[PDB]
């Protein structure tokens, strides 16, 4: 009976466990989890600055200037943009907004704009400006969206009206304009006299034009009448004409592209709280330091990446042997 | 395991070893007790450091979704960008899951091969002046003392030297 | 000489092969092929429910009424839709399909339509509601689109043309209109007495209008004329509103949806056949519990993976050495 | 192959041993013949069965295509739409291929692996009391009846039972 | 002191590295390094075949015939298209092409044209066809893209202007007209003397018309008006119809697509060398055998597949142990 | 390495040995010299071979870019492609960085299994006729000439013929 030198190996109390392909739930001395599961519920600030919180406006509602949106009539840099899935204020005036999800799409990569007033309402002198309806109504009034002006009769004529605007802003511009399609001829009368009028915009670029419909459609907001809304990028130092012989919405304001980067809009029906995060998803924000996440694919900020994975531990340390 | 040491022929691990991975459990006439090998530890600690960078670091290169909407007449381009989204997230899930399953395997093996190859090593050190038990463990033909177990865990232990004092144990 | 314990293993006379990274055509004693390369080259019943097969009919000719498809007059619930690459039976009055792309991939959703008679052809009572063409007769004499009906002129007279239809079915409903295109001026003034007509069609969400346009073209199917249809899904509870002073072409019928799921239209020559399958594909039905297949990458049901593989087979036994 | 011993040391394998994927052939004054080793052989085949599993799980996560049609005058987008599909049609032919393949070069090396552990788990209980030959047989310096063979195919061989009878036979 | 044999492996003085999982910058016997990394820096023949150079001319330009693309009027079958970021020389006379990234595509798949006169000039003997721009001058004097006619009054009068052509050439052929819109009504007047006017265009398939729109945009090339683009792929045997009362820019010719196959637009500001090669990159001309290359995505002709790696090297010798 | 005798037990390389992977170093009476082991080099050489053909095949059904052009008015299309040629990029990229690192890995312990495997058969064969001396040497207990090099070199050594000599050198 000699002396002894034995080769062995560690074990521990760990219960880790791992997978491989040859076996599973191996029980490992040490293992590193390389996947982050958890947030912290809230929508946050993202490197300090803070979302823009539409509430119960849609994007359209916002940059239209539906009334019941006017705490949105000025709105600081935003971080990424909270917009519920089916808000309650858009177009206050029934109707429709041509390539609507392109300019949503745009937003995407706009983290500021300037609005700017290209347009001033008084500049009308030969048409009235004060139109508005009981579907955009404030206080008991008529009203109408707060970046629009509705050109309607003045002293029973509505002349040509013919508007321009030269983008000297120093940036590209957002501009929007409506065309207003009447439920029926007396509707059509009283509004701008003329019959078989039509409304024509044109950039270096963009050459589109209209003619208003009437027809009797189902009553939306009690109308059946619509507006149809288009828009344009236009370029630094480049002209928009607008021309028309009764059924334009002109803009007042142009959008400037004041800031560009990634941002994004996020569905969600939440709303800010006073917390700071540098990834920023609808469920919660995420703070980690870990490679992987399976919180939401749809992130916003400095992120891990996302897989569908219930779990990915790394074994580290060899199997732990009693 | 593939190397056949770890819950082989070592049958089973030390609560009493906790420095390290590796390492030795002696035992004489001074008394016993457990010591991790610092060297063959180091060098796994060091591989294992550089797997699990490299598998973090090879899938940094992933697909992110873009949150884009598409109208009720553009159906057919919404199922696409789903699509897309969907198959990327796809591929990426059985990238990042096949690839720990797979490094998880060589993981233990890597342990496994180890311990092995440092038995081996002693082994091939002691030759025929200890006899293999089969249990991880050489015993010795001669007294071996602390300094004489010290030599052998950092490989300088002289056979020359007791060569002709095991031959008679070994023998008589 | 003395006693001998060998170590060994197994062999058989298993030929079957498999490859590696660093060898190819190994010879292994047990292995498992992964692939299902064979199906019955069948189309069959998707768990006891036929596909809709329109033979020679195209979807456009199914839901308009082509006279050359009467047997789809009704039809009931199906698991896939059959149609072939280029039928023959369409629109037997030449023309075009607004958004068609849509509809059929709309389609891959439907497993069925109740047609309903939204606006019934007798309350017409101010036109001539009997109109049809050489181009779509039916033993000989002039006839029409089952499910439409062609305004034409009543005592030389063509009143405003004003139908409504609250979808009060249940389920969204697919409705389908046209607008004619003369190719002259007499065809004009022979149907519709009326010019510079139009045709307007409204919802809550869709307002889409029509002028006819007169020009001479090329004949198909004998005539320089055309049918230019488009179509709207309209919401439970939601009126659809037509209007025209002529040309218009007005459905009949609303296709309610009353059964939805996860379906498809097959592009197939074929025909069905008195056969039963889980997994559908274009060239036959599949019958396997193997979780890859290599037989076509468009099939419908409950099927393995597809893969471009002339092989997967995985080695569970060990090197077969002689 | 990578452990040395299917078609290495061990150069043929066994017709006659029908009932396992490992084992022994054994031969004495009493006679000859095949047995598996069932534990081996067991702990293999639990490996294997969830190797094939593994290997299926991970791509059921797969793409689908799923028919779609466009007018002449959306060529882009069906180009687009057609790029997709085949090419996640082309990443899972390519994972499914590449993982037969892998995985196929390590299950024959596993099996090399479970040989090689089997003969040193034997050879390590046996030690001196038998000759290596180098062709996967020991030759006993001592007679080894049935119960003696049946002892050793369930590592109950008696070493210290049987050492000085051999060391007279090992030396004469 | 007995004899030896050692076993034992190669070294070398290779300092050739390799990377594993494991371990990185391992120095190996031997190496494959499987990606290319060169290219020759110019643009080529593929297989001998040149390049089309579009110079400072847009596709629209060489197909419309803008004067200053006068070297393009005949040009001999081709192996890849190149044009400029942002050429010069397209729409002379300012204006839009519908559907232009369409016909972009197409040309990925055509490498020759034979240009076919289907409505020569002098066949238009009701309308004045020599009308032209100081938009598009040469020499000084007012002229116009080579390959249209610009219909106009003739003796105070603009008569129904109808064309037709029947593809009989053997192959698809692509037809391009336009539409003029005016700056206004005196230019409308001076040049058609007609008012209400339209642009039909007409073939089995295809039936798009235009109303011309007159209003004030800002100056382009020194012009308020614009011409609006459109175009066809008119089928073998198929007959295309042009009619109009004013503002027709009609086709003098057709392109017959006479060679078909893989191709492409190369986005280059550079030119042609005389040099050749079987795998055209923007950037230069790749000359290898290896499997991969890391030079640019967008590669025209017998290419190695593309990665973003820095770096592709197999070890194949065994680490290099001093 | 994985197997323990490349930069393991065997330290070092040889640039004396230029016609081969793995060989042999022979020293007598008669002198010293280097010659490779044809048979080992030869098998290792084909399945490196096999290997790199296999990397590069299975990357051969690779997603290729192609140049489409977006208007103004189709800004989430363009993105759409974008995000698809990028993503299928990123897969291939990643399966081919991947596919060279865990093969490279695999290169190295090949050789090292190879070199082992090497050791072995020569141990195997040689037994107690010579020490095994822990460096991949083997030092004879008889005089091995040229003649006697070679034998085992492939695999003809006569150990039953060199057995009475060795053991009355190994024991006097
Ligand atoms: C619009 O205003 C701009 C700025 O005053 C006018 O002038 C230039 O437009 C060009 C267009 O590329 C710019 O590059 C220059 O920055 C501008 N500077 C100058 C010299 O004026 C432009 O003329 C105006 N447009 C019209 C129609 O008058
Ligand atoms: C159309 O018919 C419906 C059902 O009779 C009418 O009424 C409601 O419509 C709302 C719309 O959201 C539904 O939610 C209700 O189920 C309906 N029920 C009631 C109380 O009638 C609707 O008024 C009709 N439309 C018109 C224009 O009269
Ligand atoms: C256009 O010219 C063709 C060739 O002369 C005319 O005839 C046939 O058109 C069919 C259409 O599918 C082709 O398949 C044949 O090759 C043509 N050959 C014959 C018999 O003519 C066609 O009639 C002409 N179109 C018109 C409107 O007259
Ligand atoms: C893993 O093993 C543990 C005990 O070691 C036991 O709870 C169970 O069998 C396994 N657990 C799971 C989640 O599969
Ligand atoms: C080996 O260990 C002993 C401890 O007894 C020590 O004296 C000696 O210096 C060590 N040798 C090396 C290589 O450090
Ligand atoms: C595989 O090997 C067999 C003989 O073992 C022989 O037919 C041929 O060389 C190989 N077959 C194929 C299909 O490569
Ligand atoms: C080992 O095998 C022998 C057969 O001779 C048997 O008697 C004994 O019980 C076995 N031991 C074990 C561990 O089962
Ligand atoms: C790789 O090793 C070399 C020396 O062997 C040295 O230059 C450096 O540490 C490493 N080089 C790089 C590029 O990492
Ligand atoms: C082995 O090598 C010797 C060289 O001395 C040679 O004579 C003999 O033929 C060789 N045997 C084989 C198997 O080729």
């Amino acid at each position: 009976p000699g002396d002894q030198i034995c080769i062995g190996y560690h074990a521990n109390n760990s219960t880790e466990k791992v997978d491989t392909i040859l076996e599973r739930n191996v029980t490992v001395t040490h293992a590193k989890d390389i996947l982050e599961k958890t947030h912290n519920g809230k929508l946050c600030k993202l490197n300090g600055i803070p979302p823009l919180e539409l509430g119960d406006c849609s994007i359209a509602g916002w940059l239209l200037g539906n009334p019941e949106c006017d705490r949105l009539l000025s709105v600081p840099e935003w971080s990424y943009i909270m917009e519920k899935e089916n808000p309650r204020d858009g177009l206050c005036y029934p109707g429709s907004f041509n390539d609507y999800e392109e300019l949503k799409h745009l937003l995407s990569s706009v983290k500021h704009f300037e609005k700017v007033k290209i347009l001033p309402k008084d500049r009308w002198t030969q048409h009235t400006t004060t139109g508005g309806s009981r579907a955009c109504a404030v206080s008991g009034n008529p009203s109408f969206f707060r970046n629009m002006v509705w050109l309607t009769e003045k002293g029973s004529n509505y002349p040509v009206a013919k508007g321009s605007y030269n983008n000297t802003s120093g940036e590209q511009m957002l501009i929007i304009w409506g065309v207003h399609h009447p439920n029926d001829e007396t509707e059509q009368r009283t509004l701008y006299q003329n019959v078989g009028t039509y409304v024509s915009v044109g950039t270096s670029t963009l050459n589109k034009r209209s003619t208003p419909e009437i027809a009797t459609r189902p009553k939306v907001n009690g109308l059946g009448s619509r507006m149809e809304f288009s828009w344009t990028l236009l370029d630094m130092w480049d002209t928009i004409n607008f021309e028309s012989t009764g059924n334009l919405i002109a803009p007042e304001y142009g959008f400037k592209i004041s800031k560009r980067g990634s941002s994004g809009i996020m569905k969600t029906e939440g709303t800010l709280e006073n917390c700071e995060t540098k990834c920023q998803t609808p469920l919660g924000a995420i703070n980690t330091t870990l490679p992987f996440h399976n919180v939401h694919p749809l992130t916003i900020g400095e992120c891990p990446k996302y897989v569908k994975s219930e779990k990915l531990v790394l074994a580290t340390g060899l199997r732990n042997v009693p | 395991g593939l190397f056949g040491a770890i819950a082989g022929f070592i049958e089973g691990g030390w609560q009493g070893m906790v420095d390290g991975w590796y390492g030795y459990h002696h035992s004489n006439d001074q008394g016993s007790g457990y010591a991790a090998d610092k060297e063959s530890t180091q060098k796994a600690f060091d591989g294992i450091t550089n797997k699990v960078n490299s598998v973090i670091e090879k899938m940094n290169t992933q697909f992110e979704a873009v949150g884009k909407e598409f109208s009720n007449l553009e159906r057919r381009l919404e199922n696409l960008n789903k699509k897309m989204e969907d198959g990327f997230l796809d591929v990426w899930t059985y990238n990042a899951e096949l690839l720990v399953l797979m490094e998880n395997e060589r993981t233990l093996d890597f342990h496994d091969s180890n311990v092995k190859n440092l038995y081996d090593k002693v082994r091939m050190q002691l030759r025929d002046n200890v006899k293999e038990l089969g249990n991880g463990c050489f015993e010795f033909y001669h007294k071996c003392d602390d300094e004489c177990m010290n030599s052998v865990k950092n490989g300088t232990y002289d056979y020359p030297k007791y060569e002709e004092e095991s031959k008679l144990n070994r023998n008589e």
